[PDB]
């Protein structure tokens, strides 16, 4: 259920780094390469944003 | 005839005959259901 926020190796903040990053992924035609342009040099966290599933707005829609 | 009832037949999640069989993904929810089911299973006395 949405991002980690705070990568599981180091501390750089992901919970940030996401309302953008899908918008490049299928918003602007770069690649798996464009979280590059997020400051992604580690392995490392950076296979957060990339390994993750977006579970809520999937859960979200069973309404009281 | 008669048309008289005799017992009653517990019925398989998502067959020809159930209460979902077609129903679109948007629907299921409504339900409060699991688009990932695959059904296979009797729901006797409360329970899988």
């Amino acid at each position: 259920m949405i991002i980690p926020i705070r990568c599981f190796s180091c501390g750089k903040v992901i919970g940030d780094k996401w309302d953008t990053y899908l918008t490049l992924l299928q918003e602007d035609n770069t690649e798996g390469e464009a979280l590059d342009k997020l400051g992604l040099q580690r392995y490392c966290c950076r296979r957060m944003i990339l390994t993750h599933v977006d579970l809520i707005e999937k859960l979200l829609c069973y309404n009281p | 005839p008669s048309k008289v009832f005799i017992g009653k037949i517990p019925i398989m999640l998502r067959s020809t005959f159930c209460i979902l069989n077609g129903v679109s993904d948007s629907e299921l929810y409504d339900l409060n259901e699991c688009p990932y089911d695959q059904g296979g299973y009797f729901i006797i006395n409360g329970s899988e």
